[PDB]
């Protein structure tokens, strides 16, 4: 039956590794959460084996196992960062719950009647680490999420570290692909369970796991139909308004049809994240901090003759341009889709 | 020129 | 009651105004087609009366009953224009019903499926009259519309009435209202019952009534929400989808809420047609053949300074130019509905 | 620029 192989092609993220020395698994399936959707796994290949590379020049997402890309950060956790990253701010979000949806603060305005689900506050590392122990020591239920631009402020060790990264393997990875520069390094520390709910970025990125596992779960950008995402001058911006935890299916009705790749991740893998692909991250349950750092890259300019038919991240970039251009052009982010809805009712169905 | 003006993209990413 | 002074303010056309001399009403109401909206009456002013200026400076419909602008041309009718239009070939469209739904024939390719509802014949005006008598002859259901550009060809005494048109006032028009050149004068000539349906055009239009009687229905721009528009790719583009005399309220719900602005004009009449109004152009029932010419102007430049809120018509420019854009970046209008469908379903509802 | 754009009317008339 087609059904039947179909079952078993979702395996997810495959059985679990076993580390080396016989450490027994690092990971089973009940620290995953329980979604409704089928995934397949996305592969985990060797940086020189050709396949890797066949997947990245064609923009699909690769777990790269053997980079070292961030070698040097993989003795990494919160005890050294806290002596060596120096004294800057770092920017930590806050939540009740455990999916974190961010906000652009910028476009807080237009929209009055959103409600912020996790605040942001500004602290020294140091006091991002005593808060997590205050939160562990008394039981609480509250969660942080630790992310920052990696910036001068990092103490001189550190800046050894971030010398020692396989500049060489992703310099040519930039070159290979014809990508733009180097935008930034985002630090990620998450407590267990942490989800960043499903989205998509304007950048190529080199996702590269230090401590602890994240499952991540991705879609093409073909799949935009299914997921829904905020309207463009909304502050949730390209993520999708579809709850993972409880789909309304009636809101969102094409979130039956969607189809996942996934993987978990853990210290010293690579996963190449291609622009415009959505994804949902999430800190295995009970398996303790998460740390990553990212790589963004502008990706490659437009093509002087474009060829036809567009692929489907040319047609999120027109969506998109269409709708900031009618925002502007009506003087009102708000009256955009009711001109889009006169547009369509009854003329396109 | 009209095709390429809807083809640019923006470099917005996580928050 | 508000309902009581609405119901009589849907006044339609008037009561039929009484001919010079006594000579009884010129129409009655019977020769009407029957209609499920609501109209109130465009005004009927002397083109001295300031009101009259003020609405046509403020893009709204006026009937001006004294401008004198095609008084040389109120001695024709067919003999007439036979003997003097000369040899020059006339686009005749030929219909099965009363309703002549015209089409862009460029745009006929894109749609394999539409098939056309009523053709088009060039011939020499005599072919023309004579077809006109045979289909009378024989007691025919046939119908025909006679609608060509007047140009260089005709003869030498159409050439001496159209210089005796009123150019001193619509001149002054034209210039005190900053329009574009007159791109043409369309000479209309219509059987008894002929409609043309509500469609808008993107000149403005001076409606120079000169054989029979026509009723002329007209709904502002903003109420592009309750007529449906074909595709711009359509070659039915700027006609309502909406059958006036079968309305689907299923598919166009808000044509239940649409009210017209309704007038007879009878020879000696003109009609201002504000650029983007919707119109709908009825021969009077068993009214006989009816001839009119229009004047059509290019429409006053963008402003400088744009001015906010949007005007209606603005909008209808914004959403055409959506349409046109998407059509030419997918490379197929084929593509444009599921784009934006795609791109507001269950984001903008 | 972006608005005028989207404000420019074409001039297409009856058929
Ligand atoms: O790792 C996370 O939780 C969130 N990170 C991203 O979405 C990203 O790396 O682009
Ligand atoms: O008079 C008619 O039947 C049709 N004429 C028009 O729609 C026009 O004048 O712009
Ligand atoms: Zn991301
Ligand atoms: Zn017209």
């Amino acid at each position: 039956m087609a059904a039947t192989a179909a079952e078993a092609v979702a395996s997810g993220s495959g059985e679990p590794r076993e580390e080396a020395g016989a450490l027994g698994p690092a990971w089973d399936e009940s620290q995953l959460r329980s979604y409704s959707f089928p995934t397949r796994p996305i592969p985990r290949l060797s940086q020189s084996d050709p396949r890797a590379e066949e997947l990245i020049e064609n923009e699909e997402p690769v777990v790269l196992t053997d980079t070292n890309l961030v070698y040097p950060a993989l003795k990494w956790d919160l005890e050294y960062l806290q002596e060596n990253i120096g004294n800057g701010d770092f920017s930590v979000y806050s939540a009740s719950t455990h999916k974190f949806l961010y906000y652009d603060e910028k476009k807080m305005a237009n929209f009055q009647n959103f409600k912020p689900r996790s605040n942001r506050e500004e602290m020294k590392f140091h006091e991002f680490v005593e808060k997590l122990q205050d939160i562990q020591q008394r039981g609480g239920e509250e969660r942080l999420y630790l992310q920052q631009t990696l910036n001068d402020t990092v103490g001189r060790k550190i800046v050894m570290d971030f010398l020692g990264f396989n500049w060489n393997w992703i310099n040519k990875q930039q070159g290979k692909r014809g990508w733009g520069q180097l935008t930034s390094n985002l630090l990620l520390i998450g407590m267990e369970g942490n989800v960043t709910p499903a989205h998509y970025d304007e950048q190529q990125n080199f996702f590269a796991q230090i401590k602890g596992y994240k499952r991540c779960i991705l879609f093409p950008p073909d799949q935009f139909e299914c997921l829904y995402p905020y309207p463009v001058h909304h502050p949730c911006d390209r993520q999708s308004q579809v709850d993972f935890d409880n789909p309304d299916y009636e809101r969102f009705p094409n979130f039956q049809n969607v189809v996942g790749y996934e993987t978990v991740v853990g210290p010293g893998d690579v996963l190449y994240i291609p622009m415009y692909w959505w994804h949902h991250i999430e800190s295995l349950l009970n398996g303790g901090i998460t740390i990553t750092v990212n790589f963004w890259y502008k990706g490659a300019p437009t093509p002087k003759r474009i060829e036809y038919p567009l692929k489907a991240h040319q047609k999120v970039a027109i969506m998109r341009n269409i709708e900031k251009m009618l925002g502007e052009a009506l003087g009102n982010p708000q009256e955009v889709g009711p001109l889009l809805n006169t547009m369509i009712k009854g003329r396109y169905n | 020129e009209v095709v390429k003006l809807l083809l640019e993209h923006g470099a917005d990413v996580x928050a």
